[PDB]
């Protein structure tokens, strides 16, 4: 629920509308929360929906090419992307550099992504890092290929974006108006072999060059 | 205190003030310049 | 471009104080949080400087 | 000192500042929302 | 009208320090005075107040 | 003189306008002389245009809802201010007794 | 909080990865002295990891993780020490922008 005073929106709304700015910032925060929930939700999150047979541990802590190949062996039918913390990306780059195997890069959404075996590695700050340990996630997406898909509710009342709506609720005797901003989301895995998790990824190990 | 909404001081940072031209207090109607004929 | 030589950068203060509710399962009838977005009261202002001869 | 012309501080009272929309430091590219298909 | 609720009244300070030269007779070749018009650095600002019920 | 359907006493050509809002305490009141206008650097009033729910310029009415007692509420707001462009546009005469009477013998 | 030191003095790939971790949201370019470019090239050669190049403004720029490295003689070099700068530009992405005054006389 977003609270806006009527005086503030009445007086200081030139050249920027105050209610519009408040709604925009609230919607950005809500979308960041949605991105966090699609990974960390205890019911439909990616880390919770992975089966024990699709989860493996690192051979020696650090993320190495061998570990990524082992992770690929589990989702070998058309992988889409990797997902990890930026610190995990740096650790994987260090491990690749130590072995003299520089991976190429690709351009997507105005960014540069490191690819391993042709599969891009995408960073995300919502992947938890605890005690210097993080996770790697390999995912196949699509309904036609029986992958992982997102769910949303269309045709909402007050819809701004597909799955998000804003509704005016009234004024509360203090000349303060309120708005209700709601979003509905879920995540479905069509087949078990469309998702895998690599666990125990240390991100604080460094090599020596004498 | 715990405010329930955005305050005026923070909200006024996004708004333009209405500025007047400088006001001169020594300006007089100068009736003599209008009462005389000029050759 | 700067229309009159002064550029003001407005910023959000305390982004972690925006409270959101997300349900894990079996939604209830509990009251929702009420919040707002706060701004910095003394934003940094840039004024153009001259290089001349 | 005796200034020869109008200063910047007094002259800026007649000028409008260029104001940006508030900048949120927690905004991320949110690649996961773009990589997934939505049903 | 006030576009955003704030009204600033700019005023000239020290109007007696503007120097002018007027000749009474038989003009000479003396240097002219040099001056400018000064403004108040902290003008009074008006903000609208509410009457409501 | 005739103005707004009324008759105003004028002194030196300047009308005298009555108003019950001028305070009267202990039998004393005040006289106010005012010059108005932006071109003449006088006294002006300020208002906010383009309000949501505007009825008259500077006044708006908004519906707020119903309060579980089948009673509806409305918010009526007005914003105003007064600015003096130059100091010599306003003067006040104080200590005006209004309870003195003369005799005609 | 956005400034770090080199692990062992010379600019190594690990140092550039650590710098990238701070500006991980869409970096634009690196900026350093040409001597820094030569030192980074030497350190890359020692580990056998030759970086690719890109063409921009009629020049050839070494790229690291897809981010070009741009030389500039205005970056100070004192006592054989220089600096590396990573920058994101743009108003839509809340980056670094330059300001100028339009409509000047003459």
């Amino acid at each position: 629920l977003l609270d806006v005073h009527t005086r503030v929106s009445d007086l200081y709304s030139s050249p920027h509308d105050q209610v519009t700015q408040q709604l925009r910032l609230t919607i950005e925060t809500i979308k960041e929360r949605q991105e966090y929930e699609l990974v960390n939700n205890p019911e439909y999150g990616l880390l919770a929906q992975a089966t024990p047979e699709q989860t493996i541990q690192t051979l020696a802590g650090a993320p190495t090419p061998d570990d990524l190949d082992a992770l690929i062996t589990k989702v070998w039918k058309t992988p889409a992307f990797f997902l990890t913390h930026p610190l995990g990306v740096a650790a994987f780059g260090r491990e690749c550099t130590y072995r003299g195997v520089p991976p190429p890069t690709v351009s997507m959404y105005g960014a540069q992504f490191i690819t391993w075996r042709g599969i891009p590695i995408v960073p995300s700050d919502k992947v938890p890092v605890e005690d210097g340990t993080t996770k790697f996630v390999l995912v196949r997406t699509g309904e036609e290929r029986q992958g992982v898909v997102g769910l949303f509710q269309p045709g909402l009342v007050g819809e701004q974006a597909p799955g998000l709506s804003v509704r005016f609720t009234g004024i509360n005797r203090s000349a303060i108006a309120s708005y209700l901003v709601t979003l509905y989301t879920s995540l479905a895995v069509l087949t078990d072999d469309a998702l895998a998790v690599l666990d125990g990824v240390a991100v604080d190990q460094f090599h020596e060059y004498q | 205190n715990e405010s329930q909404a955005l305050g005026d001081l923070a909200a006024r940072q996004l708004a333009n003030a209405t500025k007047t031209v400088p006001q001169l207090s020594t300006i007089t109607p100068r009736f003599l310049l209008h009462l005389l004929s000029w050759v | 471009p700067v229309e009159a030589g002064i550029y003001r950068v407005n910023r959000v203060v305390n982004p972690d104080r925006v409270a959101i509710h997300s349900e894990a399962g079996a939604g209830t009838e509990e009251p929702l949080p009420e919040t707002y977005v706060d701004y910095e009261t003394h934003p940094r202002e840039y004024t153009l400087r001259s290089i001349s001869t």
